[PDB]
Protein backbone atom coordinates (compact mmCIF):
# COMPACT_ATOMS: atom_id res chain seq x y z
CA UNK A 1 0.00 0.00 0.00
CA UNK A 2 3.40 2.21 -0.11
CA UNK A 3 5.18 3.60 -3.39
CA UNK A 4 6.68 1.78 -5.91
CA UNK A 5 8.89 2.70 -8.82
CA UNK A 6 10.81 1.74 -12.07
CA UNK A 7 13.25 3.39 -14.75
CA UNK A 8 14.42 1.70 -17.69
CA UNK A 9 17.39 2.49 -20.15
CA UNK A 10 15.51 0.30 -23.15
CA UNK A 11 15.29 -3.33 -24.41
CA UNK A 12 17.88 -4.93 -26.59
CA UNK A 13 21.41 -4.71 -25.18
CA UNK A 14 24.69 -5.31 -26.95
CA UNK A 15 26.57 -8.84 -25.67
CA UNK A 16 29.48 -7.58 -27.00
CA UNK A 17 29.52 -4.27 -24.22
CA UNK A 18 32.62 -3.65 -21.96
CA UNK A 19 32.08 -4.33 -18.25
CA UNK A 20 33.16 -0.74 -17.16
CA UNK A 21 30.23 0.62 -19.49
CA UNK A 22 27.47 -1.94 -18.22
CA UNK A 23 28.98 -0.38 -14.70
CA UNK A 24 28.02 3.29 -15.52
CA UNK A 25 24.35 2.08 -16.90
CA UNK A 26 23.92 0.48 -13.80
CA UNK A 27 25.53 4.12 -12.04
CA UNK A 28 22.97 6.16 -14.42
CA UNK A 29 20.06 3.63 -13.40
CA UNK A 30 20.55 3.84 -9.68
CA UNK A 31 20.93 7.98 -9.67
CA UNK A 32 17.74 7.84 -11.83
CA UNK A 33 15.66 5.53 -9.22
CA UNK A 34 17.32 7.57 -6.06
CA UNK A 35 15.71 11.07 -7.81
CA UNK A 36 12.71 9.12 -7.66
CA UNK A 37 12.93 7.16 -4.16
CA UNK A 38 13.72 10.34 -2.52
CA UNK A 39 10.74 12.21 -4.46
CA UNK A 40 8.16 9.40 -3.55
CA UNK A 41 9.61 10.36 0.18
CA UNK A 42 8.67 13.58 0.56
CA UNK A 43 5.57 12.32 -0.91
CA UNK A 44 5.29 14.31 -4.83
CA UNK A 45 2.62 13.07 -7.04
CA UNK A 46 3.58 10.48 -8.81
CA UNK A 47 2.79 12.34 -12.29
CA UNK A 48 5.63 14.94 -11.17
CA UNK A 49 8.06 12.22 -10.35
CA UNK A 50 7.84 10.10 -13.66
CA UNK A 51 8.95 13.63 -15.19
CA UNK A 52 11.57 14.51 -13.35
CA UNK A 53 13.13 10.95 -13.06
CA UNK A 54 12.61 10.63 -17.13
CA UNK A 55 14.02 14.57 -17.27
CA UNK A 56 17.67 13.01 -15.59
CA UNK A 57 17.71 10.12 -18.03
CA UNK A 58 17.42 12.54 -21.16
CA UNK A 59 19.64 14.49 -20.24
CA UNK A 60 22.49 11.87 -19.30
CA UNK A 61 24.11 11.31 -22.77
CA UNK A 62 23.97 7.46 -21.80
CA UNK A 63 20.92 6.02 -23.23
CA UNK A 64 18.81 6.32 -26.86
CA UNK A 65 16.90 9.72 -25.80
CA UNK A 66 17.49 13.55 -25.50
CA UNK A 67 21.05 14.12 -25.54
CA UNK A 68 22.60 11.11 -27.22
CA UNK A 69 19.89 9.72 -28.87
CA UNK A 70 19.96 7.45 -31.81
CA UNK A 71 20.81 9.44 -35.62
CA UNK A 72 18.33 9.64 -38.78
CA UNK A 73 19.49 8.28 -42.03
CA UNK A 74 19.98 11.89 -42.32
CA UNK A 75 22.42 12.08 -39.44
CA UNK A 76 20.44 14.51 -37.00
CA UNK A 77 18.26 13.59 -34.16
CA UNK A 78 14.42 13.77 -34.04
CA UNK A 79 13.05 12.79 -30.63
CA UNK A 80 9.67 11.69 -29.28
CA UNK A 81 8.11 11.15 -26.14
CA UNK A 82 4.79 10.91 -23.87
CA UNK A 83 3.43 10.36 -20.92
CA UNK A 84 0.27 10.05 -18.68
CA UNK A 85 -1.45 10.50 -15.72
CA UNK A 86 -4.00 7.24 -14.57
CA UNK A 87 -6.13 9.00 -11.90
CA UNK A 88 -8.37 11.12 -14.96
CA UNK A 89 -5.83 8.98 -17.68
CA UNK A 90 -4.60 12.37 -18.99
CA UNK A 91 -2.49 12.12 -21.83
CA UNK A 92 0.78 14.46 -23.38
CA UNK A 93 3.03 13.18 -26.16
CA UNK A 94 5.22 14.93 -28.89
CA UNK A 95 7.55 13.82 -32.10
CA UNK A 96 9.70 14.90 -34.40
CA UNK A 97 11.66 17.36 -31.52
CA UNK A 98 15.00 18.73 -32.93
CA UNK A 99 15.52 21.30 -30.53
CA UNK A 100 13.36 20.76 -27.23
CA UNK A 101 15.96 20.18 -24.52
CA UNK A 102 13.90 17.22 -22.42
CA UNK A 103 10.63 16.17 -24.69
CA UNK A 104 9.22 14.37 -21.98
CA UNK A 105 8.66 17.76 -20.23
CA UNK A 106 7.09 19.21 -23.66
CA UNK A 107 4.96 15.91 -23.57
CA UNK A 108 3.78 17.16 -19.79
CA UNK A 109 3.07 20.51 -20.98
CA UNK A 110 1.16 19.11 -23.97
CA UNK A 111 -1.17 17.34 -21.61
CA UNK A 112 -1.13 20.53 -18.85
CA UNK A 113 -1.43 23.54 -21.96
CA UNK A 114 -2.62 22.92 -24.96
CA UNK A 115 -5.81 21.67 -25.99
CA UNK A 116 -4.48 18.59 -27.84
CA UNK A 117 -3.04 15.67 -26.58
CA UNK A 118 -0.44 14.96 -29.26
CA UNK A 119 1.61 17.19 -31.28
CA UNK A 120 4.44 16.70 -33.73
CA UNK A 121 7.08 18.55 -35.26
CA UNK A 122 7.42 21.76 -36.44
CA UNK A 123 3.67 22.85 -34.79
CA UNK A 124 5.60 21.22 -31.72
CA UNK A 125 8.50 22.86 -32.12
CA UNK A 126 6.64 26.26 -32.20
CA UNK A 127 4.73 25.18 -28.95
CA UNK A 128 7.90 24.73 -27.24
CA UNK A 129 8.55 28.34 -27.47
CA UNK A 130 5.14 29.69 -26.87
CA UNK A 131 5.69 27.40 -23.53
CA UNK A 132 9.36 29.10 -23.36
CA UNK A 133 11.01 25.71 -22.67
CA UNK A 134 14.80 25.35 -22.96
CA UNK A 135 15.58 24.92 -26.70
CA UNK A 136 18.77 24.30 -28.29
CA UNK A 137 20.72 23.58 -31.54
CA UNK A 138 19.98 19.87 -33.16
CA UNK A 139 24.50 19.52 -32.70
CA UNK A 140 23.48 19.22 -28.49
CA UNK A 141 22.11 16.18 -28.74
CA UNK A 142 24.54 14.12 -31.34
CA UNK A 143 27.06 12.27 -29.22
CA UNK A 144 30.43 10.69 -31.28
CA UNK A 145 29.30 7.12 -30.39
CA UNK A 146 26.15 7.43 -32.06
CA UNK A 147 27.59 8.58 -34.68
CA UNK A 148 29.56 5.63 -35.11
CA UNK A 149 27.26 3.41 -34.64
CA UNK A 150 25.22 5.08 -37.41
CA UNK A 151 27.55 4.16 -39.90
CA UNK A 152 27.98 0.94 -38.33
CA UNK A 153 23.85 0.30 -39.25
CA UNK A 154 24.19 1.81 -42.31
CA UNK A 155 26.93 -0.77 -43.56
CA UNK A 156 25.19 -3.41 -41.92
CA UNK A 157 22.54 -2.58 -44.90
CA UNK B 1 14.43 4.61 -24.60
CA UNK B 2 14.12 5.76 -21.45
CA UNK B 3 11.21 5.10 -19.09
CA UNK B 4 9.57 5.65 -15.57
CA UNK B 5 6.50 4.12 -13.95
CA UNK B 6 5.52 5.21 -10.59
CA UNK B 7 2.85 4.90 -7.96
CA UNK B 8 3.16 7.12 -5.26
CA UNK B 9 1.61 6.60 -1.56
CA UNK B 10 -2.16 8.14 -2.62
CA UNK B 11 -2.31 4.79 -5.41
CA UNK B 12 -2.12 7.12 -8.42
CA UNK B 13 0.08 5.72 -11.26
CA UNK B 14 1.99 7.59 -13.84
CA UNK B 15 3.98 6.88 -16.73
CA UNK B 16 6.15 8.50 -19.19
CA UNK B 17 8.59 7.17 -22.16
CA UNK B 18 11.35 9.15 -24.08
CA UNK B 19 13.19 8.51 -26.72
CA UNK B 20 15.66 9.55 -29.94
CA UNK B 21 13.63 6.51 -31.56
CA UNK B 22 15.62 3.64 -33.92
CA UNK B 23 18.93 3.96 -35.47
CA UNK B 24 18.85 4.84 -39.26
CA UNK B 25 15.26 5.48 -39.01
CA UNK B 26 13.85 7.25 -42.03
CA UNK B 27 12.92 10.57 -41.38
CA UNK B 28 9.59 11.84 -40.00
CA UNK B 29 9.39 8.08 -38.54
CA UNK B 30 7.80 7.89 -35.41
CA UNK B 31 7.92 4.88 -33.03
CA UNK B 32 5.44 3.24 -30.24
CA UNK B 33 7.14 5.74 -27.75
CA UNK B 34 4.73 8.64 -28.06
CA UNK B 35 1.88 6.11 -28.53
CA UNK B 36 -0.99 6.10 -25.99
CA UNK B 37 -1.62 2.60 -25.66
CA UNK B 38 1.89 1.11 -26.81
CA UNK B 39 4.81 2.24 -25.60
CA UNK B 40 2.91 4.57 -22.42
CA UNK B 41 -0.70 3.73 -20.55
CA UNK B 42 -1.35 4.92 -16.86
CA UNK B 43 -4.50 4.20 -15.57
CA UNK B 44 -6.54 3.61 -12.06
CA UNK B 45 -5.32 0.03 -11.91
CA UNK B 46 -1.76 0.51 -13.36
CA UNK B 47 1.42 2.47 -15.20
CA UNK B 48 3.54 1.15 -18.04
CA UNK B 49 6.32 2.00 -19.83
CA UNK B 50 7.37 -0.21 -22.99
CA UNK B 51 10.93 -0.43 -24.54
CA UNK B 52 11.54 -2.89 -28.09
CA UNK B 53 11.09 -3.43 -31.44
CA UNK B 54 8.54 -0.24 -31.94
CA UNK B 55 6.65 -1.94 -35.17
CA UNK B 56 5.86 -4.74 -32.12
CA UNK B 57 4.75 -2.95 -29.34
CA UNK B 58 2.11 -0.54 -31.96
CA UNK B 59 0.59 -3.70 -32.88
CA UNK B 60 0.77 -5.43 -29.67
CA UNK B 61 -0.85 -2.28 -28.09
CA UNK B 62 1.46 -3.49 -25.50
CA UNK B 63 1.07 -0.82 -22.20
CA UNK B 64 -2.35 -0.52 -22.92
CA UNK B 65 -3.03 -4.81 -22.89
CA UNK B 66 -0.85 -4.53 -19.00
CA UNK B 67 -3.86 -2.59 -17.84
CA UNK B 68 -6.68 -4.52 -20.04
CA UNK B 69 -6.27 -8.35 -18.60
CA UNK B 70 -6.02 -6.71 -15.13
CA UNK B 71 -9.54 -4.31 -15.56
CA UNK B 72 -10.66 -7.53 -17.80
CA UNK B 73 -9.16 -10.72 -16.57
CA UNK B 74 -8.93 -10.03 -12.95
CA UNK B 75 -5.43 -10.53 -12.97
CA UNK B 76 -2.92 -9.41 -10.49
CA UNK B 77 0.22 -7.01 -11.51
CA UNK B 78 2.54 -9.51 -12.24
CA UNK B 79 0.69 -12.09 -13.92
CA UNK B 80 -0.54 -9.25 -15.98
CA UNK B 81 3.12 -8.55 -17.47
CA UNK B 82 4.18 -12.10 -17.30
CA UNK B 83 0.94 -12.88 -20.02
CA UNK B 84 1.44 -9.91 -22.17
CA UNK B 85 5.14 -10.81 -22.47
CA UNK B 86 4.63 -14.11 -23.27
CA UNK B 87 1.43 -14.56 -24.90
CA UNK B 88 0.88 -11.30 -26.87
CA UNK B 89 4.10 -10.46 -28.49
CA UNK B 90 4.74 -13.01 -31.41
CA UNK B 91 8.13 -13.06 -32.46
CA UNK B 92 8.89 -9.68 -31.43
CA UNK B 93 11.43 -8.65 -28.86
CA UNK B 94 10.02 -6.07 -26.41
CA UNK B 95 10.28 -5.16 -23.14
CA UNK B 96 8.21 -3.01 -20.20
CA UNK B 97 8.06 -1.59 -17.11
CA UNK B 98 5.14 -1.52 -14.92
CA UNK B 99 3.47 -0.67 -11.21
CA UNK B 100 -0.05 -1.45 -9.95
CA UNK B 101 -2.30 0.41 -7.76
CA UNK B 102 -1.17 -1.75 -4.83
CA UNK B 103 1.66 -0.97 -4.30
CA UNK B 104 3.38 -3.35 -6.48
CA UNK B 105 6.03 -3.61 -9.10
CA UNK B 106 7.13 -5.04 -11.73
CA UNK B 107 9.66 -5.14 -15.01
CA UNK B 108 9.60 -8.09 -17.88
CA UNK B 109 11.14 -8.74 -21.33
CA UNK B 110 11.78 -11.39 -24.01
CA UNK B 111 15.19 -9.62 -25.67
CA UNK B 112 18.88 -10.62 -24.69
CA UNK B 113 18.51 -8.21 -21.87
CA UNK B 114 17.10 -4.94 -20.27
CA UNK B 115 17.97 -1.99 -18.23
CA UNK B 116 16.04 -1.32 -15.59
CA UNK B 117 15.75 -0.67 -11.82
CA UNK B 118 12.67 -0.55 -9.28
CA UNK B 119 12.20 0.22 -5.75
CA UNK B 120 9.03 -0.33 -3.39
CA UNK B 121 9.46 1.57 0.10
CA UNK B 122 9.62 -2.44 1.53
CA UNK B 123 14.12 -1.69 1.08
CA UNK B 124 13.52 -3.63 -1.98
CA UNK B 125 15.35 -2.19 -4.86
CA UNK B 126 17.29 -3.75 -7.79
CA UNK B 127 19.38 -2.59 -11.15
CA UNK B 128 20.07 -5.26 -13.32
CA UNK B 129 21.08 -5.44 -17.39
CA UNK B 130 20.52 -9.14 -17.89
CA UNK B 131 19.25 -11.98 -15.91
CA UNK C 1 -12.77 12.20 -40.60
CA UNK C 2 -13.78 8.96 -42.94
CA UNK C 3 -13.83 5.21 -42.73
CA UNK C 4 -14.01 2.08 -43.48
CA UNK C 5 -14.17 -1.74 -41.93
CA UNK C 6 -14.43 -4.76 -44.03
CA UNK C 7 -14.88 -8.28 -43.21
CA UNK C 8 -14.67 -10.81 -46.22
CA UNK C 9 -15.43 -14.07 -47.32
CA UNK C 10 -12.24 -15.42 -45.91
CA UNK C 11 -12.88 -14.09 -42.49
CA UNK C 12 -10.40 -11.45 -42.76
CA UNK C 13 -11.05 -8.08 -40.87
CA UNK C 14 -9.18 -5.11 -41.85
CA UNK C 15 -9.98 -1.15 -41.15
CA UNK C 16 -9.06 2.38 -42.51
CA UNK C 17 -9.43 5.42 -41.34
CA UNK C 18 -8.60 8.62 -43.00
CA UNK C 19 -9.47 12.80 -41.72
CA UNK C 20 -8.48 16.35 -42.07
CA UNK C 21 -8.63 16.38 -38.43
CA UNK C 22 -10.19 19.09 -35.65
CA UNK C 23 -10.79 22.38 -37.14
CA UNK C 24 -8.38 25.10 -35.92
CA UNK C 25 -6.59 22.70 -34.57
CA UNK C 26 -2.62 24.03 -33.56
CA UNK C 27 -0.08 23.26 -36.36
CA UNK C 28 1.09 19.65 -35.78
CA UNK C 29 -1.87 18.71 -33.81
CA UNK C 30 -2.51 14.83 -34.25
CA UNK C 31 -5.40 13.50 -33.32
CA UNK C 32 -6.86 9.79 -33.10
CA UNK C 33 -6.99 8.51 -36.91
CA UNK C 34 -3.54 8.19 -37.02
CA UNK C 35 -3.29 6.40 -33.82
CA UNK C 36 -3.14 2.15 -34.00
CA UNK C 37 -5.53 1.73 -31.06
CA UNK C 38 -7.16 4.51 -31.04
CA UNK C 39 -8.89 5.45 -34.29
CA UNK C 40 -7.91 2.49 -36.10
CA UNK C 41 -7.57 -1.22 -35.18
CA UNK C 42 -7.99 -4.81 -36.89
CA UNK C 43 -7.21 -8.74 -35.77
CA UNK C 44 -8.34 -11.87 -35.74
CA UNK C 45 -11.60 -11.01 -34.36
CA UNK C 46 -12.66 -7.90 -35.66
CA UNK C 47 -12.01 -3.98 -37.88
CA UNK C 48 -12.48 -1.18 -35.73
CA UNK C 49 -12.67 2.73 -37.21
CA UNK C 50 -14.10 5.46 -35.17
CA UNK C 51 -14.25 9.19 -34.60
CA UNK C 52 -14.83 11.91 -33.02
CA UNK C 53 -12.87 14.12 -30.24
CA UNK C 54 -9.21 12.73 -30.87
CA UNK C 55 -8.38 13.78 -27.71
CA UNK C 56 -11.34 11.79 -26.03
CA UNK C 57 -10.75 8.36 -28.31
CA UNK C 58 -7.05 8.67 -28.22
CA UNK C 59 -7.26 7.59 -23.92
CA UNK C 60 -9.89 5.63 -24.67
CA UNK C 61 -7.75 3.25 -26.95
CA UNK C 62 -11.69 2.67 -28.22
CA UNK C 63 -10.58 0.94 -31.12
CA UNK C 64 -8.40 -1.49 -29.60
CA UNK C 65 -10.69 -1.23 -26.71
CA UNK C 66 -13.67 -3.16 -29.33
CA UNK C 67 -11.41 -5.89 -29.97
CA UNK C 68 -10.08 -5.94 -26.00
CA UNK C 69 -14.08 -6.53 -24.95
CA UNK C 70 -14.54 -9.32 -26.98
CA UNK C 71 -11.64 -11.22 -26.29
CA UNK C 72 -11.42 -10.58 -22.21
CA UNK C 73 -14.95 -10.42 -21.31
CA UNK C 74 -16.31 -12.33 -24.19
CA UNK C 75 -18.74 -10.00 -25.34
CA UNK C 76 -20.40 -10.21 -28.65
CA UNK C 77 -19.30 -7.24 -30.80
CA UNK C 78 -22.55 -5.19 -31.12
CA UNK C 79 -22.55 -5.09 -27.24
CA UNK C 80 -18.44 -4.77 -27.06
CA UNK C 81 -19.46 -1.38 -29.49
CA UNK C 82 -21.99 -0.22 -26.99
CA UNK C 83 -19.68 -1.37 -23.99
CA UNK C 84 -16.92 0.94 -25.65
CA UNK C 85 -18.79 4.06 -26.09
CA UNK C 86 -20.33 3.79 -22.31
CA UNK C 87 -17.61 2.89 -20.63
CA UNK C 88 -14.63 4.46 -22.35
CA UNK C 89 -16.03 8.12 -22.73
CA UNK C 90 -15.98 10.15 -19.79
CA UNK C 91 -17.56 13.50 -20.93
CA UNK C 92 -15.96 12.62 -24.30
CA UNK C 93 -18.39 12.77 -27.90
CA UNK C 94 -17.07 9.55 -30.18
CA UNK C 95 -18.45 6.43 -32.63
CA UNK C 96 -17.53 3.98 -34.46
CA UNK C 97 -18.11 1.16 -37.34
CA UNK C 98 -16.75 -2.04 -36.37
CA UNK C 99 -16.98 -5.66 -38.32
CA UNK C 100 -16.47 -8.81 -36.73
CA UNK C 101 -14.64 -12.08 -38.81
CA UNK C 102 -18.37 -13.68 -38.32
CA UNK C 103 -20.10 -11.50 -40.50
CA UNK C 104 -21.62 -8.90 -38.28
CA UNK C 105 -21.66 -5.39 -38.22
CA UNK C 106 -22.00 -2.35 -35.68
CA UNK C 107 -22.17 1.53 -35.48
CA UNK C 108 -22.38 3.13 -31.52
CA UNK C 109 -21.85 6.58 -30.91
CA UNK C 110 -22.96 8.95 -28.29
CA UNK C 111 -22.89 12.18 -31.01
CA UNK C 112 -26.59 13.67 -31.97
CA UNK C 113 -25.66 11.38 -34.92
CA UNK C 114 -22.87 9.88 -37.42
CA UNK C 115 -23.05 9.63 -41.22
CA UNK C 116 -22.75 5.61 -41.32
CA UNK C 117 -23.86 3.12 -43.56
CA UNK C 118 -23.43 -0.96 -43.31
CA UNK C 119 -23.95 -3.87 -45.57
CA UNK C 120 -24.28 -7.49 -45.26
CA UNK C 121 -23.87 -10.66 -47.38
CA UNK C 122 -26.99 -11.81 -46.61
CA UNK C 123 -28.43 -8.85 -48.07
CA UNK C 124 -28.63 -5.97 -45.00
CA UNK C 125 -28.04 -2.60 -46.26
CA UNK C 126 -28.65 0.70 -44.41
CA UNK C 127 -27.75 4.14 -44.72
CA UNK C 128 -28.14 6.39 -41.59
CA UNK C 129 -27.22 9.77 -39.95
CA UNK C 130 -29.43 10.11 -36.95
CA UNK C 131 -30.96 7.13 -35.17
CA UNK D 1 -19.14 -16.60 -43.20
CA UNK D 2 -20.10 -14.15 -44.99
CA UNK D 3 -19.06 -10.12 -45.71
CA UNK D 4 -20.03 -6.89 -44.21
CA UNK D 5 -19.12 -3.70 -44.45
CA UNK D 6 -19.40 -0.56 -42.80
CA UNK D 7 -18.50 2.87 -43.87
CA UNK D 8 -18.30 6.28 -42.49
CA UNK D 9 -18.49 10.44 -42.40
CA UNK D 10 -17.71 11.34 -38.88
CA UNK D 11 -19.37 11.63 -35.80
CA UNK D 12 -21.34 14.71 -34.91
CA UNK D 13 -23.77 16.20 -37.33
CA UNK D 14 -25.03 19.33 -37.18
CA UNK D 15 -28.09 18.94 -35.74
CA UNK D 16 -29.99 20.92 -38.04
CA UNK D 17 -28.79 19.46 -41.61
CA UNK D 18 -30.78 19.91 -44.19
CA UNK D 19 -32.42 17.29 -45.64
CA UNK D 20 -30.86 18.45 -48.94
CA UNK D 21 -27.15 18.03 -47.43
CA UNK D 22 -28.81 14.99 -45.99
CA UNK D 23 -29.70 12.94 -49.32
CA UNK D 24 -25.76 14.14 -50.57
CA UNK D 25 -24.44 12.45 -47.35
CA UNK D 26 -26.73 9.79 -47.81
CA UNK D 27 -25.88 9.56 -51.80
CA UNK D 28 -22.19 9.31 -50.97
CA UNK D 29 -21.93 6.92 -48.18
CA UNK D 30 -24.23 4.62 -51.10
CA UNK D 31 -21.70 5.23 -53.64
CA UNK D 32 -18.75 4.20 -51.63
CA UNK D 33 -20.38 1.14 -50.01
CA UNK D 34 -21.41 0.39 -53.55
CA UNK D 35 -17.61 0.35 -54.53
CA UNK D 36 -17.37 -1.96 -51.48
CA UNK D 37 -20.17 -4.47 -51.69
CA UNK D 38 -19.04 -5.01 -55.72
CA UNK D 39 -15.31 -5.18 -54.52
CA UNK D 40 -16.83 -8.32 -51.45
CA UNK D 41 -18.99 -10.00 -54.00
CA UNK D 42 -15.70 -10.41 -56.34
CA UNK D 43 -13.69 -11.49 -53.42
CA UNK D 44 -11.23 -8.63 -52.98
CA UNK D 45 -9.34 -9.23 -49.88
CA UNK D 46 -10.68 -7.16 -46.77
CA UNK D 47 -7.50 -4.90 -46.77
CA UNK D 48 -7.62 -3.86 -50.54
CA UNK D 49 -11.77 -3.04 -50.11
CA UNK D 50 -10.80 -0.65 -47.08
CA UNK D 51 -8.52 1.63 -48.81
CA UNK D 52 -10.10 1.33 -52.41
CA UNK D 53 -13.58 2.86 -50.47
CA UNK D 54 -11.22 5.23 -48.42
CA UNK D 55 -9.99 6.70 -51.35
CA UNK D 56 -13.69 7.77 -52.67
CA UNK D 57 -14.46 9.55 -49.28
CA UNK D 58 -10.82 11.20 -49.96
CA UNK D 59 -11.73 12.40 -53.10
CA UNK D 60 -15.21 13.71 -52.67
CA UNK D 61 -15.16 17.15 -51.33
CA UNK D 62 -17.84 16.47 -48.89
CA UNK D 63 -16.32 15.01 -45.06
CA UNK D 64 -13.74 15.82 -43.64
CA UNK D 65 -10.73 14.50 -45.15
CA UNK D 66 -8.51 14.55 -48.60
CA UNK D 67 -10.02 17.49 -50.38
CA UNK D 68 -12.46 18.87 -48.23
CA UNK D 69 -10.59 18.64 -44.59
CA UNK D 70 -10.98 20.94 -41.93
CA UNK D 71 -7.85 23.55 -41.64
CA UNK D 72 -5.53 24.42 -39.11
CA UNK D 73 -5.21 27.55 -36.90
CA UNK D 74 -3.17 28.69 -40.06
CA UNK D 75 -6.23 28.12 -42.88
CA UNK D 76 -4.13 25.47 -44.25
CA UNK D 77 -4.87 21.66 -44.55
CA UNK D 78 -2.58 18.79 -42.59
CA UNK D 79 -4.32 15.10 -43.40
CA UNK D 80 -3.28 12.04 -41.24
CA UNK D 81 -4.56 8.46 -42.18
CA UNK D 82 -3.82 4.94 -40.73
CA UNK D 83 -4.97 1.14 -41.92
CA UNK D 84 -4.43 -2.30 -40.64
CA UNK D 85 -5.36 -5.82 -41.48
CA UNK D 86 -6.66 -8.11 -39.40
CA UNK D 87 -4.90 -11.51 -39.98
CA UNK D 88 -1.14 -10.05 -38.85
CA UNK D 89 -1.94 -7.13 -37.53
CA UNK D 90 0.15 -5.07 -40.13
CA UNK D 91 0.04 -1.54 -39.96
CA UNK D 92 0.91 1.70 -41.71
CA UNK D 93 -0.14 5.19 -41.08
CA UNK D 94 0.97 8.73 -41.75
CA UNK D 95 0.40 12.25 -40.38
CA UNK D 96 1.08 16.02 -41.38
CA UNK D 97 0.45 15.45 -44.93
CA UNK D 98 0.16 18.67 -46.59
CA UNK D 99 0.17 17.22 -50.84
CA UNK D 100 -0.68 13.56 -50.96
CA UNK D 101 -3.50 13.35 -52.76
CA UNK D 102 -4.91 10.13 -51.00
CA UNK D 103 -3.35 10.23 -47.75
CA UNK D 104 -5.08 6.33 -46.78
CA UNK D 105 -2.81 4.99 -50.43
CA UNK D 106 0.14 6.47 -48.01
CA UNK D 107 -0.46 4.70 -45.19
CA UNK D 108 -0.88 1.47 -46.87
CA UNK D 109 1.98 2.00 -49.05
CA UNK D 110 3.82 2.66 -45.63
CA UNK D 111 2.78 -0.26 -44.54
CA UNK D 112 4.06 -2.44 -47.37
CA UNK D 113 6.87 -0.77 -49.30
CA UNK D 114 8.62 0.88 -45.67
CA UNK D 115 10.27 -1.13 -42.37
CA UNK D 116 8.13 1.19 -40.49
CA UNK D 117 4.52 1.68 -39.37
CA UNK D 118 4.29 5.33 -38.93
CA UNK D 119 5.99 8.37 -41.11
CA UNK D 120 4.94 11.73 -40.95
CA UNK D 121 5.24 15.42 -42.28
CA UNK D 122 8.29 16.44 -44.05
CA UNK D 123 9.50 12.52 -43.91
CA UNK D 124 6.38 11.36 -45.10
CA UNK D 125 6.06 13.97 -47.83
CA UNK D 126 10.01 12.63 -49.21
CA UNK D 127 7.89 9.08 -49.28
CA UNK D 128 5.42 9.97 -51.07
CA UNK D 129 8.07 10.78 -53.78
CA UNK D 130 9.79 7.89 -53.34
CA UNK D 131 6.87 6.19 -54.02
CA UNK D 132 5.71 8.04 -56.98
CA UNK D 133 1.95 8.65 -55.74
CA UNK D 134 -0.28 11.52 -56.71
CA UNK D 135 0.71 14.88 -55.15
CA UNK D 136 -0.68 18.38 -55.68
CA UNK D 137 -0.94 22.07 -53.95
CA UNK D 138 -2.16 22.02 -50.65
CA UNK D 139 -4.23 24.64 -52.21
CA UNK D 140 -5.84 21.69 -54.18
CA UNK D 141 -7.74 20.60 -50.61
CA UNK D 142 -9.09 23.90 -49.49
CA UNK D 143 -12.51 24.26 -50.14
CA UNK D 144 -14.16 27.75 -49.68
CA UNK D 145 -17.34 25.67 -47.25
CA UNK D 146 -14.33 24.96 -44.83
CA UNK D 147 -12.67 28.35 -45.00
CA UNK D 148 -15.94 29.62 -43.81
CA UNK D 149 -16.01 27.60 -41.21
CA UNK D 150 -12.55 28.45 -39.68
CA UNK D 151 -13.44 31.73 -39.83
CA UNK D 152 -16.26 31.45 -37.59
CA UNK D 153 -14.12 29.24 -35.48
CA UNK D 154 -11.40 31.47 -34.90
CA UNK D 155 -14.03 34.11 -33.83
CA UNK D 156 -15.55 31.70 -31.46
CA UNK D 157 -12.92 32.26 -28.82
N1 LIG E 1 -11.38 11.98 -35.25
C1 LIG E 1 -11.08 13.34 -35.70
C2 LIG E 1 -12.36 14.20 -35.80
C3 LIG E 1 -13.57 13.43 -36.35
O1 LIG E 1 -13.69 12.21 -36.05
O2 LIG E 1 -14.39 14.03 -37.11
C4 LIG E 1 -10.04 14.04 -34.81
O3 LIG E 1 -10.18 14.11 -33.58
O4 LIG E 1 -9.03 14.58 -35.28
K1 LIG F 1 19.83 10.55 -22.89
K1 LIG G 1 -4.22 18.67 -23.20
K1 LIG H 1 -13.00 14.35 -48.60
K1 LIG I 1 5.87 -1.53 -42.71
Amino acid sequence: GGWAIAVHGGAGVDPTLPLERQEEAKQLLTRCLNLGISALNSNVPAIDVVELVVRELETDPLFNSGRGSALTEKGTVEMEASIMDGPKRRCGAVSGLTTVKNPISLARLVMDKSPHSYIAFSGAEDFARQQGVEVVDNEYFVTPDNVGMLKLAKEAN
Amino acid sequence: TVGCVVVDREGRCAAATSTGGLMNKMTGRIGDSPLIGAGTYACDVCGVSCTGEGEAIIRGTLAREVAAVMEYKGLKLHQAVDFVIKHRLDEGKAGLIAVSNTGEVACGFNCNGMFRACATEDGFMEVAIWD
